[PDB]
């Protein structure tokens, strides 16, 4: 029922359930002691697959998709 | 023989407050759904599964913090019957719990300052 | 209320205070110094109530008399010569001296307070504050695995003697009404029951736990390895020196001479220490192991000093507790001085040393025939008359077994001179064939060994000084 | 409730916490029997200054004293035992023998 | 005899049942978490031990200190020494198991013969309700070098502490 | 050496203090205005 | 009126061992209290809701009662039919008990809260010292609430959480220090009787430390550090469902209208609005067996403490949205770094002022 601490560097998820707005990351960070020694980005949740599907529609047909990359401004992209 | 007056009113508001746990998480404990058992009982890891080893990587951050914490636990209790007995000591008094104090003043600071 | 008493250990206080805001401040500091003058301090204020005025009490909670005064001076003494001794010692080690001496010099308060101390609760407050720092002090040099396990050993042992002893304490506070003081307890009970019997066996256990009668010895051999070796030197000096004032204090005082079982009692534990730590110190290979049963023999030879207490065996008790401090220091400083250059080691590397370093050599061989009891020497006469106060009295066992052990002593401790003084350019150890070729700790040695050899013949004036502090022990 | 009770009850914590500390193969069991064997003592000071001792109070202050060093006894013992932990990185108090 | 009385020995046999089990689950039981809370379970039944003997300070004294610090202390300590309790049975425990178990046993028989035997002193005068401003009298005219001494202790205590515990 | 670390550490701590009373008198203010809240279900809000 | 009295005698009329009617009254205040505790916390729950709504421009539950009102009873309601859960390999009884020991000394703690002389449950001579005693159970409750978990996100917060409900308990006893100094005692109704024409104006310093101490207990978003969202996910109550959460969700605002309180009798007095009430001889009223006077003097009482109460639980739950959060380490130096020093400063100073100037101390 606990935890079994041991004088190692500390591996903790930060998953893709962000309680945020920063989308859905996972960010594989290690500690020692109030530190980062090294984090891993897991990006790719949310890879819908934008670049092969444009391969497949005309171009009025596409501008409706692209308001999607990068949500906010959705006329930077357009 | 006992001779401590408010007491009476300790016990039983005692069992009376213990008893509100007690009774709210059995109420609780008689109406709501059953088991959930298959992978409801797994931990919470923002969705992922646990990484696996599963450890804290320990540290004296929370050991010297609460070593200190006793020090002065203990000095609040050396200090409370001065102060309330502050009256019929007058000086001299002063002057002991004076010495008290800087020699608690001088361990925080040396706690401080590493 | 008559803090004068005090002014000897407030001095000592304020160095506590005054080298530790330094090293708060400059962490590379000369706190040696104003630290041996603190405690210089604090003996030669002694000579103003030592003689100048009567027996005095703080509020019945502490006693100044000359017995107090006595045993003051001596744990001072021994804190001052232990100083000198540490200071290329853990400065040799990658740790701190400031926040070492400020808990060496808490062991001395704390050892100070308990000798004229007449009163329950604080005596157990004195009793702990030397614990605690001697634990602290043990388990200094937190590197080595030896010194982890020597600290937690005397710490569980420690900690255990002391809810013992209070234990007793509680029982003795709860048989006579109340009176937590000392002198007014044997006003009340004067009488043997079963629970008086009870807190006298209970308090023993806490007190032969401090001057380490067998069987409350098994924690020494323990401890003198894993510690620093000038928390040893103290340890073997100073802490006997407390706790046999605060035998002689509390026994004596408190507890009614009407019931003098403690005399069966230390009659056996004096027998036992006798016996065992001088046979079985016979068969060691370090020398800090030897010199811990040899400290819980030499202890065994004390006690029968206040076994037969007649007046002239507290005088032969306190007189070998005088010269057994010269006796330990000089001892403790040569294997400090020893292990400092190269050695590092045990009693077989010893071998060949009278070529390479001769005054270490005339410096350990004096303090060791000293413990063995050499003539002119200043364990000769110590051993002497505290066997002439045995006979005096009529304890011939005890005395006929201080002999033997006397002289099964004499072999253990001659064997060290053998390695230090035979060997020939061939038998030298390795730890001697390249042995190298700092001044307080010389300035300490030449000081132990000139007192170990001059305080045996130049004796009379310390015997006028332990009669007048014997004066005071109740009869 | 009675002093006879109380000071039984005290002696078989005595009891309790001798047999913990003795037993005991974990570490930090030793130190908490210890603690035991001190409110085994408070109890008793207690039970005294109630019965025996009822105006001028004073075992009580007695036992304010055992219980701050207590505190201090056990501040200390800890760090002892993290000391010895983290060289020898275990707990077990048949693994602390460096003799035969 | 009467209705407080009746109260304060039912309370008192109460508290002393669940100080013996407590004490019992702290030294008897496998896991040493369960151990460092039935001790700060038995810390509070003193704690009520106390206040049924007229000693209303010294309780809330020792709920600040036993359950409140040193409790504390010793479920952090706990904590860092987790690692997994893989211990090795050793064949000479029954020897030490059993000398200890008899000399508890026997230490507790000949400590229940002497309170049962000795005459106390009971000096029927009820106590005082106020006992916290003599405790603060007695700390500064009776016992001010214990108070004065304490200081220091604890002092000493914090420096060689947090000496032990540091990291370097 | 000393002395300006104290008079740096005083000119850090009232202007902390002041910086939260401007926020505390602030976010008093707000709760005078008329709250925006569109009250869907009631006050649907009508598109362009 | 003495309500005692007339139940007692009441009772006893009809025979009934009289000693035996005096323990037939104890459950009437000990659940008095609990209603008004319970009350307080439906209270607390819903000015929270309601006056971060309106700080922010917004309105707060309005479609479960005429104002919302019936939001905190909803919200305890649907916690109360929650299936609860326990994780794969927590423990078993830590697990509903940290919720329990978070509790159960918060509750005790109301035996100290007097609204008004001869209102309060057993005026005890510990006083504020008990609650200060009490108010260190909970880290017990924290510790336990994360050992007994296979999560170390969550055994991660409960350290943490410990670790700053310890870090808070010296200046907050210091502060009561300096209030029992000039209150010659630590009874609630002696320590407020003092106020015969309030501390505030005579420690200010203490004043300062005691609010901060008793806010940054794990309670506020100044700190609530086990509850920052952001940060990481509700630290130790990250596993806990049904009514075991409710329990965190109530200790925790029982905890605030406890301190809110305790704030208005150390520093201001629940008594006394603000004239020296008790010398209305000008109305020739004898208050002694005046049978009114006494019920009109008691409802003003009661009145003058739920004011500030309320004004420190409105202050409290208007800095919740006002001060930004501090790391952790920003937060352990309040305590041990800023309130520690003060509130040693604050007692040194009241007690040169008391020693100098017995009168008005
Ligand atoms: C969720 C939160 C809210 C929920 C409500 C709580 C649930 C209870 C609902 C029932 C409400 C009906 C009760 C009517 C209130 C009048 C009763 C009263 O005042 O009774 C008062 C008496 C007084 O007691 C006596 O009071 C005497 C004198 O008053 C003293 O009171 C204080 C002590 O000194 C003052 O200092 C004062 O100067 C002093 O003289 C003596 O002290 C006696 O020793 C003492 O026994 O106590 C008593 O029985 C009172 C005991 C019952 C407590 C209930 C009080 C509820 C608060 C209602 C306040 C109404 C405000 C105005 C209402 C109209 C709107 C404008
Ligand atoms: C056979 C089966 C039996 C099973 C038993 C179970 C069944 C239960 C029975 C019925 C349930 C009734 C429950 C409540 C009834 C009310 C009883 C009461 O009135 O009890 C009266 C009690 C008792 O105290 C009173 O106390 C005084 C008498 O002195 C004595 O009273 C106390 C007890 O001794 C103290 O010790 C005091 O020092 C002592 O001297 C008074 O004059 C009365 O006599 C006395 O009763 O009142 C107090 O305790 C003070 C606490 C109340 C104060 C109210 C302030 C109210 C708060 C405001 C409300 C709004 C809050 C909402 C906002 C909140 C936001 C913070
Ligand atoms: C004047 C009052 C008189 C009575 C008052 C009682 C109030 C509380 C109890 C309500 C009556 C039913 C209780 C039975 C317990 C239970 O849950 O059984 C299990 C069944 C579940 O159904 C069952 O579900 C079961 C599976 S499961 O476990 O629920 O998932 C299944 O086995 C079963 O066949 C299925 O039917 O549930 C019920 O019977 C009721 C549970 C929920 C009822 C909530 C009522 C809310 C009342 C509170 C608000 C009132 C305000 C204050 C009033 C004082
Ligand atoms: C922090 C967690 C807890 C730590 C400590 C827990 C330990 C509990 C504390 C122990 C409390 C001590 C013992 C209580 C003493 C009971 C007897 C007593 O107190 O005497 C009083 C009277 O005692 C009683 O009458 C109380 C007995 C009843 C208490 C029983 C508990 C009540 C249970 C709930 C009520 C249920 C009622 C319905 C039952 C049918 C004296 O009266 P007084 O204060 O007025 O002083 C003067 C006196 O009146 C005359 O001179």
């Amino acid at each position: 029922p606990k935890i079994e601490t041991r004088t190692e560097p500390m591996v903790i998820n930060m998953g893709p359930h962000h309680p945020s707005m920063h989308g859905v990351l996972r960010l594989m960070v290690t500690l020692d002691g109030e530190d980062v020694i090294d984090c891993e980005p897991v990006i790719g949740y949310l890879h819908r697959g934008m670049e092969k599907i444009a391969e497949n529609r005309t171009n009025i047909m596409f501008i409706p998709y692209v308001s999607r990359w990068d949500y906010a401004a959705g006329m930077f992209n357009e | 023989v006992f001779v401590l007056s408010g007491y009476e009113y300790f016990l039983g508001f005692l069992i009376i407050c213990s008893l509100v746990p007690v009774l709210a998480l059995a109420a609780s404990a008689l109406l709501r759904p059953k088991s959930g058992r298959m992978i409801r009982l797994t931990t919470y890891e923002s969705g992922m599964e646990p990484i696996g080893g599963a450890w804290i990587q320990f540290n004296v951050r929370y050991y010297m913090f609460a070593l200190v914490f006793v020090i002065f636990d203990v000095e609040t209790v050396f200090l409370y019957p001065w102060a309330v007995a502050f009256h019929q000591l007058g000086l001299l008094a002063f002057i002991e719990a004076l010495i008290f104090i800087a020699i608690l003043v001088v361990a925080l600071v040396y706690a401080w300052r590493k | 209320g008559t803090i004068l008493p005090e002014t000897i250990l407030i001095v000592t206080l304020l160095v506590v205070l005054l080298a530790d805001l330094i090293q708060g401040r400059q962490a590379d500091r000369w706190t040696p110094y104003f630290a041996i003058v603190g405690l210089g301090g604090a003996i030669a204020t002694m000579i103003p109530l030592w003689t100048q005025p009567a027996t005095i009490s703080f509020f019945g909670s502490f006693i100044s008399d000359h017995l107090s005064l006595f045993f003051r001076g001596l744990i001072a003494l021994s804190a001052l010569g232990t100083i000198l001794m540490s200071i290329r010692y853990v400065e040799q080690t990658g740790s701190s001296l400031g926040e070492f001496m400020t808990i060496l010099l808490t062991a001395t308060v704390g050892g100070m307070f308990i000798a004229g101390a007449q009163e329950l609760v604080f005596i157990f407050v004195a009793l702990e504050t030397l614990s605690i720092a001697s634990y602290l002090l043990t388990g200094y040099t937190k590197r080595d695995s030896r010194s982890n396990e020597a600290a937690l050993k005397y710490l569980l042992i420690g900690a255990a003697s002391s809810a013992i002893f209070l234990y007793g304490s509680s029982l003795l506070y709860g048989l006579s009404g109340g009176h937590t003081q000392l002198p007014a307890i044997a006003q009340a009970l004067s009488s043997e029951s079963l629970g008086l019997v009870v807190a006298l066996v209970f308090v023993i256990a806490g007190i032969s736990f401090k001057i380490s009668a067998v069987p409350f010895h098994q924690w020494t051999p323990d401890v003198y390895e894993g510690a620093p070796t000038p928390v040893v030197a103290f340890l073997s000096v100073g802490s006997k020196a407390a706790g046999f004032a605060l035998a002689i204090r509390f026994l004596t005082l408190a507890f009614p001479s009407v019931t003098d079982q403690w005399q069966l009692i230390f009659t056996v534990l004096a027998i036992l220490s006798m016996i065992l730590g001088n046979v079985v110190a016979l068969a060691q290979t370090s020398m800090k192991r030897m010199l811990a049963y040899s400290s819980i023999g030499q202890a065994g030879f004390v006690m029968i000093g206040f076994v037969v207490g007649t007046e002239a065996g507290y005088a032969s008790m306190l007189f070998y507790l005088l010269v057994y401090l010269f006796m330990n220091l000089g001892a403790f400083t040569c294997v400090i001085l020893f292990s400092l250059r190269t050695g590092t080691d045990q009693i077989s590397e010893y071998a060949g040393l009278y070529q390479k370093d001769p005054l270490l050599t005339l410096g350990l061989s004096l303090c060791l025939l000293s413990l063995g009891g050499i003539p002119p020497l200043a364990g000769f006469f110590g051993k002497i008359y505290l066997f002439w106060a045995g006979w005096q009295a009529g304890a011939y066992g005890l005395v006929l077994l201080g002999l033997l052990t006397s002289v099964i002593s004499i072999y253990y401790y001659i064997r060290v001179v053998k390695m230090m003084v035979v060997k020939e350019p061939q038998e030298m150890s390795e730890a001697v064939r390249n042995y190298p070729e700092l001044r307080p700790l010389q300035v300490g040695l030449v000081m132990t060994v000139i007192a170990t050899s001059l305080a045996g013949i130049l004796a009379n004036p310390l015997f006028n000084l332990v009669n007048t502090a014997v004066w005071d022990v109740p009869q | 409730m009675q002093l006879t009770y109380v000071l039984i009850l005290a002696a078989l914590l005595f009891c309790i916490g001798i047999y913990g500390l003795v037993t005991s193969r974990n570490a930090v069991r030793v130190l908490m029997s210890i603690e035991l064997l001190l409110n085994a003592v408070n109890l008793n000071l207690i039970g005294f200054a109630n019965y025996l001792d009822g105006q001028q109070i004073k075992g009580q202050v007695f036992a304010v004293f055992v219980i701050t060093v207590a505190a201090a006894e056990a501040a200390v013992g800890l760090a002892i035992i993290l000391a010895i932990y983290r060289n020898r990185d275990t707990v077990d108090m048949e693994k602390f023998n460096l003799l035969k | 005899m009467d209705l407080a009385t009746l109260t304060q020995t039912i309370t008192f046999f109460a508290l002393a049942a669940a100080v013996i089990i407590a004490a019992l689950g702290v030294v008897l039981l496998d896991n040493v978490v369960y151990s460092a809370f039935l001790l700060g379970g038995v810390f509070l039944s003193i704690a009520g031990l106390y206040i049924l003997m007229n000693a209303d300070f010294v309780s809330a004294a020792q709920i600040l200190i036993y359950v409140g610090a040193v409790n504390v202390l010793i479920l952090f300590a706990i904590m860092l020494v987790n690692k997994r309790e893989t211990y090795t049975p050793v064949p000479g425990r029954w020897l030490r198991q059993g000398g200890a178990a008899v000399v508890s046993l026997g230490v507790f028989a000949l400590l229940t013969k002497m309170i049962l035997q000795t005459p106390w002193q009971l000096s029927s005068v009820p106590p005082t309700p106020d006992s916290i401003t003599t405790i603060g009298q007695h700390f500064f005219s009776d016992f001010l070098l214990p108070f004065e001494l304490a200081s220091v202790l604890l002092l000493m205590a914090l420096i060689g502490a947090v000496v032990l515990a540091r990291r370097e | 050496k000393f002395l300006n670390q104290i008079t740096n550490y005083a000119k850090e701590a009232v202007q902390s203090a002041k910086y939260i009373g401007q926020g505390l008198s602030v976010t008093f203010d707000h709760m005078r205005r008329r709250p925006i809240t569109v009250q869907y279900p009631y006050e649907k809000l009508i598109p362009s | 009126i003495d309500l005692q009295g007339q139940f007692i005698s009441a009772l006893q009329s009809l025979g009934l061992s009289h000693d035996l009617a005096k323990l037939l009254w104890l459950p009437l205040p000990m659940l008095m209290m609990l209603i008004v505790a319970t009350v307080g916390v439906l209270v607390a729950v819903w000015l929270e809701r309601k006056i971060s709504a309106a700080v922010q421009q917004r309105i707060g539950p309005e479609y479960i009662g005429p104002l919302g009102i019936l939001a905190p009873l909803a919200d305890g309601l649907k916690l109360i039919f929650k299936e609860d859960v326990l994780p794969a390999n927590s423990d078993r009884w830590l697990f509903t008990l940290g919720p329990a020991v978070v509790v159960i000394p918060v509750f005790l703690s109301y035996i100290i809260v007097p609204f008004g002389q001869n209102l309060l449950i057993s005026n005890l001579a510990m006083g504020v010292f008990l609650w200060i005693a009490l108010s260190s159970i909970a880290p017990i409750g924290l510790l336990m609430a994360g050992y007994a978990s296979n999560n170390k996100y969550s055994l991660l917060g409960g350290l943490r959480a410990a670790a700053q409900s310890i870090s808070y308990e010296i200046p907050l006893a210091l502060a009561v220090l300096a209030v029992a100094m000039m209150s010659n005692g630590l009874g609630t109704v002696e320590i407020v009787e003092q106020q015969s024409q309030w501390n505030v104006w005579r420690q200010p310093i203490g004043f300062l430390v005691f609010w901060i101490a008793a806010l940054a207990e794990c309670e506020r978003l100044p700190f609530d550090l086990p509850e920052a969202e952001e940060e990481l996910v509700a630290g130790y109550q990250t596993e806990y469902a049904g009514m075991k959460f409710a329990l965190f969700y109530l200790g925790a605002y029982v905890n605030l209208v406890l301190s809110a309180l305790l704030v208005s009798v150390l520093y201001f007095g629940g008594w006394s609005f603000p004239i020296p009430l008790e010398t209305i001889a000008n109305l020739l009223g004898v208050s002694e067996t005046n049978p009114f006077l006494q019920i009109a003097f008691a409802v003003l009482g009661i009145t003058m403490t739920l004011i500030k109460a309320y004004f420190f639980v409105f202050l409290a739950i208007l800095l919740r949205w006002t001060v930004p959060r501090v790391r952790i380490d920003q937060l352990l130096d309040l305590g041990w770094k800023f309130l520690l020093p003060v509130g040693l400063v604050n007692l040194l100073l009241t007690a040169g002022l008391k020693l100098a100037f017995p009168v008005a101390f």
